[PDB]
């Protein structure tokens, strides 16, 4: 209590701590399936489970009985908020309780979590999370958007603790395309078709992304090329993929395609 | 400073407790 | 010695003051003149 | 309540019938309620000292008790709005009353209390749950840059009896209301804080972390550090709006907050029109500075107890929006003009003077005040973490160190940029000294350099040795003729040369040299502190060989080389490539080395 | 308004110093208007210092001389002084409290304003942009004044500050470009023969309609002079920000305003200060100092010039160096250039106006006007370091451009300082002076003038 | 180890009683449990600096600089608990921590703390600014009780004579560097040269000595005589011949 932690302001900030311990693994795990980790933390799951009162656990604290090492109580607390932190942030998608367990453990033997990698990659993560609450349709927001899907997925099938460098290309490749200028639109397409050509598959939007999206990801990329025209038979021929739902790699190399002969157009 | 203080605090304790 | 024996009074501030600037007036004149002969004798050097 | 006024001698008022009135309390006397603070009670009576003036107070007139020392609002308004050292809204009270003056006795609050603010609650949080001091309950959608937090205040506790849902609420509804040994505390999106005490927090961690300010020097000779303490030279024609914007554009820092302390009436007018046009660029918009900046704007008329309270107010904005979870950079701007208002608030009270007439208590305040800043871990549960970074600005008479404010300063803190006026002359910007500068935050930012930019330190080290040497060679040039120079003293005079003109002198008013990120950095010294190493190598290897290298044959075997040298400071961070950039100089260094070895 | 009857009293309690110490008094109120009649019919004015309980310590503005504690009255006025303005005042001559010395009726009021005054608004106040020409090349060319500035005149006893201050006052205007102007004059603790000077000087050189002058003497009440600038101001205020007029006030020797501030504080039973004056003299003169600036949405301004004389020359006072805290610059009237016999006396080497940038240039005054003082004021520094060389080299050994340096500093300082009391030179003369003697040295030597301009002024 | 930590946000009125807790803890462990104390009292600037705020508080008579009249008798109620007594096996040593405003060693707290304390070790700010460690200045560095804890069978005979020539000649180094700033390099004798070269091996070899670095008394004293030995032993005009006899040549 090196200065300003007075007995009661100590004893009030150890319940408050329980209290938050508690809330984050409710959330973390509502039905209850990582017994590990609720055997884990169960000295302090305890004093929760069953109803006692705000001064009941506090007099609980000032006698002996809980837990009331605030430090302690700070880096155990850490871990489980970093966990709910990494299982909320890949909302849609899931993980199953292997790759938790694995990544929960892995936390657990960090020198410091703050000044962890896991805690960068995830600062990272929500940031382009966050950018995309309540973005504008645009070609860049919906860029942003596919990509954020698909890093989500990637993290909720691997893991944020190991490294996996499809990981760390999208996650570089997404905070270089939301920090360039909304007025760049000749790069910020360059950009999205030199990922999909660095991308081992080719029809990477594969349940990560609704149809109904592939559709306008599709079109899209289907006016960009459109004003670059240069004659009538090739009017026809990029016209005639308006109907794939499909962002496949083939399609846009088809594009680049069919720009050979519009430029084959000229002298 | 401190003389002129001092006779404005002798003025200030003759006229109250007189 | 570390100071030069007057009383401290607002005229012998002034006096000294006047000091402080007549002597780094005399310092600039010094400076000036010595260049000068500076001068003079790095060009009697080279001929 | 409701004293009365016995007697009026000057800004000295005298009240009877204020029987529990507590010492430091705010009142407002008269009619017009001018606003006073109590400082001497006896018996019945109680003396209060008046911000305005007292010119048409009669005996007789009523004394309104607030039960409050000077304290701060805090809460969602806060962002772009512009006060004074008691947090009167400036541009409110001009919009309002309609008049260019200020009101006397004017009682409009800090924060609107008509806007309607977005707020949403925390999703766990139910009747029921275990709130403590400090906890984070609701957010509140400020604008599109900050989010602001709503926290319980640092000493309450107690169970969830209501909390509101999410919609839109003034700062009067009430949002959250909890229970505590069968007393109810009710809660609204506004708190209120004594700005003369310490805002609590869990534990003040050590500062290990760069503040990046988006020039050379200052980042590589002079660092500061998240949560450190700078003193600057504030004069006239020193180029000083370099540090202030500098801070507001370019910067790690998220909320920024300005002070004047009592600035010129001409001085604040080019501030309060400069502040509101500069630009930053997030997430490839353009938005406003004044989206998340506060400032603080006094003049030298305005009340004296203004001018001294001003630094509170600001540190204490900077406080509150540091135990969100932000990173806060505050900045006093004349720090002098503070402390004279600090000696004339001592003079009227008849106090003892002491070295300089200065009251007894300025270095206890300037330390205190200093001992604010710094990194913590933020009271309350979801486990953040802030900082606050101070940069005072001082004002010694005709560039003395000695004045006690600026001794005390100087004692204090742990950086000092020093700018120069002689700099400014020769068009050298940004003025700094780079020879009474100093930097003690040196061997904190260890583990943070040797983890990410791992062959910088020695690069430091070696610019400092020949900026240094380069100067203690004058008198050898000067009283001797240029000509007994030995080699390594040309190779050094010349790359010193190329330091001073090509590596601390940046141009704001570009494309290119507005912003220096730290790869860049390292790079461009990376590249001269190698060509000078080379090229001192190739002379004194051959000291005595028949094939003696001078300057004379470096410098004509690499003509362009030395050019390129020249030339980096012109490569665009936006338009270029982090990777382009490094590549560039990559070959830049590989053709160094060739010509070197084309000429052994 | 007041429909209420005054009171008058009988009660008087003490006499001691100016004060007059009343009892049995109402309700008291502070800073209060008295008007005394004194035993045999004489009547006196005062005004409220202290107040407590039921009793009144009344300043005596023409002393307590006659006063006894049972035959004077005492008539309280119920309010505080408030001083008429109109724009009627352009023209005319009044004292230290207001009232008319030049052999005409009162002021018919357009209001009733409170002398003291309520600060402006930080956010309202806006930066100055244009020029305040005054007709001396030596201000005017080199450091020139803005529109809302304030920027002082230091000068000592014996210099001529007080006959700068009237060529000021009858030339100063606004620039022709290819005029709601007015002066405020305030004069503090002269004698009868400057007051003399003054009133006479304005109003025959038929330019007494546009200026409003109040005269305060050194043998008049030293409350008076506590108020003068206070009245000086308030009409300043009215003039440049209700008929929105650009409005020039001179304040001469602030030295006697702080003189009358010691004694009035002291009158109070305050310890003295540092030096003598009071503690909170900063704030006394920067109450002062900063009734002026631009503001937004009124086409007016107020620019101040304050004049001083440091005592024993010391530029460390507490009057200059406080008011260096506030005001922007200074112009300094020195004693070697008064005794070489050059008038204007003025040093351009220490003087420095600190918005000179924002008040001069292209659709302001011309576009070659900072390059010109850059240059003159490089010139004239070089041309002194070559006169102090000349003295111990010898004249017969200095080159040919120092030789230019020698002649520039004679022209400089008999041509362009050295203007004449009654010479009206308008900036755009002023710069002509400046090229024709920035003509002496080859277009070469010039270096501070970018080529840009030296291709257009030089060649004439 | 025992600590007592009021910061620079705590309350000043009571960093009057905190030295007063220490040297009370101190005196029990000292003359009750007979043990080996050491009192490190740090800033007792800020200690005099409260002790003027509370002068000032109630109008008391003044000394220099403000400070109140009753400034030595209030030091040496702190200073003056420190020694040895009669029958018991403790003791207390001393060690305030100071910091001079402006370097000026005149100022009311040095000036009054050097008359009640014996001795004092004097950081200087001229050898910092040349990187040297530690930067401590010995001329105006003093300690009262080293004549009666060194010597014969206390730590070696030639102990006193040493340091007095030390002293005298680092002295005379000195002057000599100030006579070479106005006479210049060229206008000194065979003389001053040596004294030049002592000033700095001295400088380098004798006061820097590196932050871990445990020197017992007797690697000082034979460094001490490799300074001396620059010098004929005839320019060692302190140290008596029965000394230089047996010390000086080895």
């Amino acid at each position: 209590k090196m200065g300003g932690l007075t007995s009661e302001q100590y004893h009030s900030q150890v319940v408050g701590k329980i209290g938050y311990i508690a809330r984050c693994m409710q959330t973390i795990d509502p039905e209850n399936n990582l017994k590990k980790i609720r055997e884990d933390y169960q000295d302090v799951l305890i004093w929760a489970e069953k109803n006692y009162r705000f001064e009941e656990i506090l007099e609980a604290s000032k006698s002996g009985k809980c837990p009331n090492d605030l430090d302690a109580l700070s880096r155990r607390s850490l871990i489980l908020q970093e966990l709910l932190r990494l299982v909320s942030s890949i909302s849609p998608f899931k993980m199953k309780l292997d790759l938790i367990e694995s990544q929960y453990e892995k936390m657990k033997q960090h020198v410091n979590l703050w000044k962890s990698d896991y805690h960068v990659k995830l600062n990272q993560l929500n940031q382009l999370t966050d950018y995309l609450k309540n973005a504008a349709p645009t070609p860049k927001n919906n860029f942003l958007r596919a990509m954020t899907s698909v890093l989500q997925m990637q993290i909720a099938q691997y893991g944020i603790t190991e490294d996996n460098e499809g990981i760390n290309q999208l996650f570089k490749l997404g905070l270089h395309l939301l920090a360039m200028a909304n007025e760049k639109i000749d790069e910020q397409y360059h950009l999205f078709k030199g990922y999909v050509k660095d991308q081992p598959e080719e029809s990477p939007f594969e349940g990560i992304l609704p149809a109904e999206d592939q559709k306008i990801l599709v079109k899209t990329m289907i006016d960009y090329a459109m004003p670059k025209l240069s004659s009538k038979v090739l009017q026809d021929k990029l016209s005639a993929l308006s109907s794939s739902d499909v962002l496949t790699k083939t399609l846009l190399d088809s594009i680049d395609r069919i720009v050979k002969e519009n430029e084959k157009l000229n002298a | 400073f401190y003389r002129l203080k001092k006779i404005q605090e002798k003025k200030k304790i003759l006229k109250e407790k007189s | 010695k570390d100071r030069i024996e007057i009383f401290p009074s607002r005229m012998a501030q002034t006096i000294m003051k006047a000091r402080l600037k007549g002597a780094q007036t005399g310092r600039n004149l010094l400076k000036k003149k010595s260049d000068a002969l500076t001068l003079r004798f790095r060009q009697i050097l080279k001929k | 309540t409701f004293g009365y006024v016995h007697g009026v001698s000057g800004p000295v008022v005298t009240a009877c019938d204020m029987a529990g009135a507590a010492m430091y309390e705010l009142v407002r006397v008269g009619h017009s309620e001018l606003v006073g603070e109590i400082i001497r009670l006896e018996g019945d009576m109680a003396t209060i000292q008046v911000y305005e003036e007292t010119s048409g107070v009669s005996v007789g007139d009523p004394v309104l008790r607030t039960g409050k020392p000077l304290s701060v609002e805090l809460g969602p308004g806060i962002m772009g709005a512009i006060f004074d050292g008691i947090q009167r809204p400036l541009s409110d009270i001009s919009s309002q009353t309609q008049s260019i003056y200020i009101p006397r006795g004017v009682n409009v609050s800090a924060l609107s209390r008509d806007i309607k603010w977005d707020f949403t609650p925390c999703k766990n949080l139910r009747v029921g749950s275990h709130i403590t001091g400090g906890d984070i309950y609701g957010i509140v959608s400020e604008n599109s840059l900050i989010k602001h937090k709503i926290m319980l205040p640092p000493r309450n506790r107690g169970t969830v009896t209501y909390i509101a849902p999410p919609g839109n609420y003034d700062t009067s509804d009430v949002v959250l209301e909890l229970e505590f040994e069968g007393v109810k505390e009710k809660f609204t999106m506004v708190q209120v804080w004594p700005v003369r005490q310490v805002r609590p927090v869990t534990e003040k961690l050590p500062a290990n972390h760069p503040l990046l300010t988006g020039q050379r020097v200052l980042d590589a000779l002079f660092p500061c550090v998240q949560g450190g303490t700078t003193a600057i030279p504030g004069a006239f024609g020193c180029g000083k709006t370099v540090i202030s914007q500098s801070l507001s554009k370019y910067s790690n820092s998220d909320v920024i907050i300005y002070v004047g302390c009592g600035e010129r009436g001409n001085e604040m007018s080019e501030v309060l029109r400069d502040f509101p046009e500069l630009t930053m660029e997030v997430d490839g918009k353009v938005e406003s500075i004044m989206k998340r900046t506060a400032l603080v704007a006094n003049t030298s008329n305005m009340p004296v107890a203004a001018r001294e309270a001003s630094i509170y107010t600001g540190i204490t904005l900077s406080e509150y929006f540091r135990d969100m979870g932000y990173h806060v950079s505050m900045m006093a701007d004349s720090t002098s003009r503070w402390a004279e208002a600090l000696r004339e608030i001592s003079g009227r009270l008849a106090e003892m003077p002491a070295d300089s007439g200065y009251p007894a208590y300025l270095g206890a305040r300037l330390a205190s005040f200093y001992e604010r800043a710094g990194r913590v871990k933020c009271l309350g549960n979801p486990e953040r973490e802030g900082s606050v970074s101070i940069v005072g600005a001082v004002s010694p008479p005709g560039g003395d160190f000695s004045d006690p404010v600026t001794s005390a300063t100087l004692g204090i803190v742990q950086v000092f940029w020093g700018l120069d006026k002689k700099l400014a002359q020769r068009k050298h910007f940004p003025s700094v000294n780079w020879l009474i500068s100093y930097s003690k935050y040196m061997r904190a930012l260890d583990e943070y350099y040797d983890k990410h930019f791992t062959e910088f330190v020695p690069l430091r080290t070696k610019a400092k040795e020949i900026l240094q040497e380069e100067e203690d060679l004058a008198e050898i040039v000067q009283l001797v003729g240029k000509a007994s120079l030995a080699e390594t003293d040309k190779i050094t005079l010349e790359v010193a040369k190329l330091i001073k003109d090509d590596f601390l002198q940046q141009n704001g008013y570009t494309p290119y040299d507005r912003f220096c990120p730290f790869y860049k950095t390292v790079g461009m010294l990376s590249n001269m502190i190698a060509f000078y190493d080379m090229a001192r190598r190739a002379v004194e290897t051959t000291a005595q060989s028949d094939n003696k290298i001078t300057w004379s044959i470096i410098r004509e075997h690499m003509g362009d080389i030395l050019y390129k040298l020249s030339s980096m400071k012109f490569k665009d961070p936006l338009k270029d490539g982090e990777a382009k950039i490094k590549s560039d100089y990559a070959q830049l260094l590989e053709d160094m080395q060739n010509a070197f070895r084309s000429l052994e | 308004y007041l429909s209420q009857p005054r009171l008058t009293y009988k009660t008087v309690s003490g006499v001691n110093g100016p004060l007059v110490i009343l009892d049995h008094v109402k309700f008291p109120r502070y800073a209060e208007i008295v008007h005394l009649t004194l035993p045999d019919g004489t009547k006196r004015s005062g005004q409220v210092l202290e107040v407590s309980g039921s009793k009144a310590v009344v300043q005596v503005f023409e002393g307590t001389s006659g006063i006894d504690a049972k035959k004077t009255s005492c008539e309280f006025t119920g309010d505080i002084l408030r001083t008429p303005v109109s724009e009627d005042m352009l023209g005319r001559v009044f004292n230290g409290s207001g009232k008319p010395i030049d052999r005409g009726p009162v002021v018919l009021a357009e209001d009733f304003l409170d002398i003291m005054g309520q600060p402006i608004n930080p956010q309202c106040r806006i930066y100055p942009e244009e020029m305040i020409q005054t007709g001396i090349s030596a201000i005017d060319g080199m450091n020139s004044i803005a529109r809302g500035q304030k920027i002082p005149i230091f000068s000592a006893a014996g210099l001529p500050h007080n006959e700068i201050a009237a060529q000021i006052c009858r030339q100063a205007g606004l620039v022709k470009k290819s005029e709601n102007f007015a002066i405020v004059f305030a004069a503090m603790g002269v004698n009868m023969e400057t007051a003399r000077f003054f009133k006479s000087d304005f109003e025959e050189n038929g330019s007494m309609d546009n200026v409003c002058l109040f005269l305060n003497l050194a043998n008049d009440p030293t409350i008076e002079r506590i108020i003068t600038p206070r009245l000086a101001l308030t009409t300043a205020e009215f003039l440049a920000y209700q008929c929105e007029k650009h409005v020039l006030v001179i304040l001469t020797d602030m030295s006697s305003y702080a003189e009358a501030l010691r004694e009035v504080s002291a009158a109070r039973e305050e310890v003295p200060g540092r030096r003598g004056f009071p503690g909170y003299m900063y704030t006394d003169l920067a109450t002062i100092y900063e009734r002026a600036g631009r503001v937004e949405g009124r086409n007016g301004s107020i620019t101040q010039i304050p004049i001083l004389t440091m005592p024993n020359d010391d530029i460390t006072h507490p009057i200059p160096d406080l008011t260096g805290y506030i005001t922007e610059g200074q112009i300094y009237v020195d004693r070697q250039l008064h005794n070489r016999q050059i008038y204007p006396p003025i040093n351009v080497l220490p003087s420095l106006s600190r918005l000179m940038k924002s008040a001069i240039g292209e659709g302001m005054t011309r576009k070659d006007h900072a390059d010109v003082s850059n240059q003159l004021y490089a010139c004239y520094a070089i041309g002194k370091d070559v006169q102090a060389m000349k003295a111990v080299v010898g004249e017969e050994a200095l080159t040919s451009d120092d030789l230019l340096y020698l002649e520039f500093l004679q022209k400089f300082e008999r041509n362009f300082i050295a203007q004449g009391p009654y010479e009206n030179r308008t900036v755009f003369e002023t710069l002509d002076i400046g090229w024709q003697l920035l003509r002496i040295f080859p277009k070469e030597m010039l270096k501070r003038i970018p080529q840009s301009t030296l291709s257009e002024f030089y060649p004439r």
